[PDB]
């Protein structure tokens, strides 16, 4: 009855604040509601804003355009329709799974990860050092030498 | 008189790793087809693939390649009734193979902040120990 | 009189899903007795399209015979015979066209190069070029799209495939999409599609735009946590330096 | 007997500071009665030099007419006609010639283009491409240099000149230097030069070499410098912590 909705490039790998044109090609005429999905959360209504969401109706086609796209806009986009055909047969589109790309030149990511690995190894070493410092210092402060008087393996322990 | 689940709108897979598609439908055992295409309006008709395997109609690419990016929509025929799916999208990304350093940006940067806080505190406390020691040894000498 | 048989191009083969054979006859003094008939090795009758090209400056004519056959027959290296009985030819001429023998296959490796900064500095125009390298069959069709709309062949050129240096049997080609600076300045997404036989799907597509850093990485870095660590570390540096100075002064007193 | 007129070439004009007008006539049965001389449109006779080559294997002789006149008149598009008469010619073959149609004559605009990072990702080979576009004359000679030495044609390949869209009568060409992966690591000097008639210095060359020429972009590296200064500050903080630890240990010890 009302299941002839069309869509456009779905994956749409884009950089932050880029431009693509959406539409809602259909073979019917009725009430329309844009919806946005992120992750597994429930469908939610979209709110129009000038220069951020452009809504021009080309007759049976409902053009859409999203500027200033950020990471919060990652998810699935589609346009609903209302089919008041005495049976509440409510149909929907299929989807447009937008993605936001990390610009790490696909190469600096390796350098950053290697650096953080260095720093948390430095954590291991320094934290061991600063946990052995207080006890070995209060032993001298309170007043090691006794153990030596009482071999290399014991010293390591 | 019938519907079909659209499946994932997009899909990701590592290069050289198997990618399996899907076509879920309410039919009993009804005719299924794979019609590969491209993103937008090109000058070529959709390229039909093989017939799939199993009752579901699942594709299989044992060694996928970079050339396999594009839509993969499944065609279902059920007693002279036609219905079009939506279409997936294969793609390769070659992710990061280095899991040693506690995978998760938030994880590593959070433990970095914890590094700063704990290192500063565990350096400050030795200062208190040192001043206490100095006072006690000065008392000892006197 | 030299006669040749020409297989159809890949573009028409994929467009019509029906190959068109060619029976090219040249150096014809007369055309009233010209008759091009197409058939297979088994002798099955087939319709033949007859068309005459413009006369050459030397006075010689030309003609070609077009027969519609399925592409699967060409894939099965099926043989076809074109029979020509001309008054200038002492005897009828029998020839056969079929698929060439087995040859190494290699799908093309598409690469789309964005215009150089120096080229943009003259603010005149931009030539977007996508390099297609490493395909054994020379039958490759390269097109370009603007916002998903087909671009006429008068707006771009595609060099005929030339053998790949350092690797015999492989061919490479270029395609230059000369675009006005105003059109490229609007952040347009420009793509070239490569239809080619050796491709696993027979067609691919590559994209490039103003971004030029269109690496696919989903979301890994750039979170506000990086700013959080930077600020908390600035504070950490300040406190560490102050602590060290106070330690030195408490050593003093 | 066919009479052909050969316009003078610029090479000897650059070297010998003079232009040679050649009236090459072939298919000559006999030469003992031949009378070939140079002339002008206004009937002014010219000094004609007769030079005859050896017999052609087809049984026909040949002759030439050589004249030397100032280049400036030839640059002024003066119509010079070569008079050819023979005993076998019912009428003389007077070929009328002048400067061929001069055109906009624009010099090439070379825009060296770097390899695509996707191609480098294969770790196998890279192609350096230098697009040469915007020249009127068909002739053009692209050569690549390695560390100041000419690169032989055995390693690189270049595309033949083709008309460029958007401007009739305007030509362009291309080129590609395949390089191996370890060649691209070493940061060698990849430069391609262009020889052209319209070049005011007669030679031009672009330089995109080593392993990276740089690229300015939008935002993009801001968090990168933030990360670099964060790493520097973690380094300083580590140094201060180590200094404090060593001071404490030495005061204790
Ligand atoms: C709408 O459906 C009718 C009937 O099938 C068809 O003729 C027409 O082309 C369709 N319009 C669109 C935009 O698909
Ligand atoms: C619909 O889109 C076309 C193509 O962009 C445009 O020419 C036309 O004016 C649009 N409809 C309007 C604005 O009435
Ligand atoms: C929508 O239409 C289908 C097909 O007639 C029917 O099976 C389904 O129950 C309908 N849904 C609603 C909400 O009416
Ligand atoms: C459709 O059903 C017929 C039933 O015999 C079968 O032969 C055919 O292969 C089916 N379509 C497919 C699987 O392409
Ligand atoms: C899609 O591409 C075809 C082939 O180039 C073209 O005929 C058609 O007009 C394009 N889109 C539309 C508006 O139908």
């Amino acid at each position: 009855p009302c299941s002839q909705i069309w869509q456009h490039p779905r994956f749409a790998a884009k950089k932050r604040s880029s431009m693509v044109k959406f539409h809602c090609y259909t073979n019917h005429s009725g009430a329309l509601t844009w919806f946005r999905k992120r992750g597994s959360q429930q469908p939610q209504e979209l709110v129009s804003e000038e220069g951020r969401i452009v809504q021009t109706q080309n007759g049976s086609v409902y053009t859409l355009t999203i500027q200033n796209i950020q990471y919060e806009d990652n998810g699935i986009y589609f346009c609903k329709q209302k089919c008041d055909s005495a049976n509440h047969n409510v149909t929907d589109s299929c989807g447009t799974e937008l993605l936001v790309l990390g610009f790490s030149t696909l190469d600096q990511l390796k350098r950053r990860n290697t650096l953080k690995d260095g720093i948390i190894l430095i954590q291991t070493l320094l934290i061991i050092l600063f946990i052995i410092v207080p006890i070995f210092l209060l032993l001298d402060k309170d007043d090691g030498l006794n153990i030596d008087q009482t071999e290399d393996i014991v010293t390591l322990r | 008189a019938l519907r079909v689940e659209g499946g994932p709108p997009s899909l990701t897979v590592n290069l050289g790793e198997e990618a399996r598609l899907t076509c879920e439908n309410n039919g009993r055992n009804p005719n299924i087809t794979w019609w590969f295409s491209l993103q937008s309006n090109i000058t070529w008709p959709p390229v039909p693939l093989g017939p799939g395997q199993g009752t579901t109609g699942q594709l299989f690419f044992p060694e996928v390649n970079k050339n396999h990016r594009g839509l993969y929509w499944c065609q279902v025929i059920e007693n002279n009734i036609l219905k079009r799916s939506c279409g997936t999208y294969l793609r390769v990304r070659n992710p990061v193979p280095r899991p040693f350093l506690d995978m998760g940006e938030g994880t590593k940067n959070r433990i970095i902040t914890a590094e700063g806080i704990i290192l500063l505190f565990c350096a400050v406390v030795p200062g208190t120990l040192l001043l206490f020691r100095k006072r006690w040894q000065n008392e000892k000498f006197g | 009189i030299l006669t040749f048989t020409i297989p159809p191009s890949f573009a028409d083969i994929f467009l019509s899903k029906s190959a068109n054979l060619t029976c090219l006859v040249s150096n014809l003094a007369t055309y009233e007795t010209l008759n091009i008939s197409w058939a297979s090795q088994s002798g099955e009758p087939l319709e033949t399209k007859i068309k005459i090209m413009e006369s050459h400056p030397n006075g010689t004519f030309s003609a070609k015979g077009v027969a519609s056959v399925c592409v699967e027959d060409w894939n099965n290296r099926k043989e076809f015979v074109c029979t020509v009985t001309h008054r200038d030819l002492p005897s009828p001429q029998k020839k056969f066209i079929s698929k060439p023998n087995e040859v190494h296959k290699h799908p093309p490796a598409v690469y789309l190069l964005p215009p150089a900064r120096e080229q943009l500095n003259l603010r005149e125009s931009a030539t977007v070029t996508c390099l297609v390298k490493g395909f054994s069959p020379a039958d490759i069709s390269v097109q370009w799209l603007q916002r998903g709309q087909l671009l006429p062949q008068e707006k771009y050129v595609t060099s005929a495939p030339m053998p790949e240096p350092g690797a015999p049997g492989f061919y490479f080609t270029h395609s230059i999409l000369t675009v006005t600076e105003e059109e490229w300045n609007s952040g347009e997404t420009y793509t070239c599609v490569v239809g080619h036989e050796a491709l696993p799907h027979l067609v691919t597509e590559r994209t490039v735009d103003k971004s030029t850093e269109g690496e696919v990485n989903a979301e890994e870095e750039g979170f506000e946590n990086l700013w959080t660590t930077a600020s908390t570390f600035i504070v950490l540096f300040l406190l560490s330096l102050f602590y060290s100075t106070t330690v030195t002064l408490f050593k003093v007193k």
